[PDB]
């Protein structure tokens, strides 16, 4: 995240962590055993570490639980990165509480203007590269589609929302893909990319979550 | 998986390093002046075995941390000294279709600029970390060396007859 503040403890509970030698992208717990992240994420060994905050430390309220099953939507294109949306089973499920809660999956789509907050552990520079130890918080609303296809003409499909500001300053960026874009208690998006960080004329693209509440709710129920 | 440096760690999404050459007889990537061009515009090789080149700055639109192979790449070389005439001149490699010796790998502002992403591939017989980088067009084509002819220079250039295996190491 880069522009944001850094967000107090456990303020956001169903975060996690992809983790496979070393952060690497986010998640979203949304039951107790499956973890809903960005496809790209995708990695034959992953480790999903929970109830983190300073991810450098052992803050003992972590749960670190591997992934058993790892399904990347059937008609995600990695060229076009249209369906960018993977399911991580926890091997064993989680402890849910205070340090470790669960982001209600969106009952419809996010309206434009609406407000969310986007979280990670990704670079904080515009130039440069500084990564956090705390985790990270962002305050951006979801722009119009009509506005979303002109910063990146040809490219935005019906499953990618625009979330940020046409003017730069605060976006997310490397580090951050499969976090959570989470809209009035709902997860209204999931990071997926970009065209640099918080540069002029380029939100940030995210996966449109609410395309999927079937999708996902079929595959945890089949799988 | 992951893109390896040198140092068997992983490619930082958006970090700088240098692609060195397996071939120990070569040199690291840079731009030089080539053909008519009164500014360094040529992504080349160069053949000195302790010339490490310029850094580069390679990424992708994805926000994934590191950098994993079959993954849309946009390199960028590193600021780096030119002449007056220079001063200003933009840094990311790209591909003028259409030229003599095939499609040729250029940095600066070109007309002819083809559309597409640079991707890394693994090579090497599970040694070195050895990987090429190809260019595919929005298949996809291999990025080898075409030798000036009339000059020597190690042109870069996608070339399917022959690729360039390369191996990072991280700048700092
Ligand atoms: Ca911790």
């Amino acid at each position: 995240i880069v522009g944001g503040y850094t967000c107090a403890a456990n303020s956001i509970p169903y975060q996690v962590s992809l983790n496979s030698g070393s952060h690497f992208c986010g998640g979203s717990l949304i039951n107790s055993q499956w973890v809903v992240s960005a496809a790209h994420c995708y990695k034959s060994r992953i480790q999903v570490r929970l109830g983190e905050h300073n991810i450098d430390v052992l803050e003992g309220n972590e749960q670190f639980i591997n992934a058993a099953k790892i399904i990347t939507h059937p008609n995600f294109n990695g060229n076009t990165l249209d369906n960018d949306i993977m399911l991580i089973k926890l091997s064993s499920p989680a402890t849910l509480n205070s340090r470790v809660a669960t982001v209600s999956l969106p009952r419809s789509c996010a309206a434009a203007g609406t407000e969310c907050l986007i979280s990670g552990w990704g670079n904080t520079k515009s130039s440069g590269s500084s990564y956090p130890s705390l985790l990270q918080c962002l305050k951006a609303p979801v722009l119009s589609d009509s506005s979303c296809k002109s910063s990146y003409p040809g490219q935005i499909t019906g499953n990618m929302i625009c979330v940020g500001f046409l003017e730069g300053g605060k976006d997310s960026c490397q580090g951050d893909s499969g976090g959570p874009v989470v809209c009035n208690g709902q997860l209204q998006g999931i990071v997926s990319w970009g065209y640099g960080c918080a540069q002029k004329n380029k939100p940030g693209v995210y996966t449109k979550v609410c395309n999927y509440v079937n999708w996902i709710q079929q595959t945890i129920a089949a799988n | 998986d992951f893109v390896l440096d040198n140092e068997g760690n992983p490619l930082e999404n958006g970090g700088t390093y240098y692609i060195l050459s397996d071939i120990t007889a070569f040199g690291g990537i840079r731009a030089a002046p080539t053909g008519n061009e009164r500014c360094p515009l040529t992504v080349v090789q160069s053949r000195n075995e302790l010339d490490k080149g310029i850094g580069t700055i390679i990424s992708s639109p994805y926000r994934i941390r590191f950098i994993a192979e079959g993954h849309p790449l946009s390199l960028k070389f590193d600021s780096f000294a030119v002449i007056m005439l220079c001063v200003g001149i933009p840094t990311e490699w790209s591909v003028v279709e259409d030229l003599p010796e095939g499609p040729a790998v250029k940095i600066g502002e070109n007309k002819d600029a083809m559309d597409g992403w640079f991707r890394l591939e693994r090579v090497s017989d599970d040694e070195f970390n050895n990987y090429k980088l190809v260019f595919c067009p929005q298949k996809c084509g291999d990025i080898g060396i075409s030798i000036d002819h009339d000059d020597g220079t190690r042109r870069l250039v996608v070339s399917k007859n022959k690729p360039l295996v390369v191996q990072f190491q991280k700048l700092d």
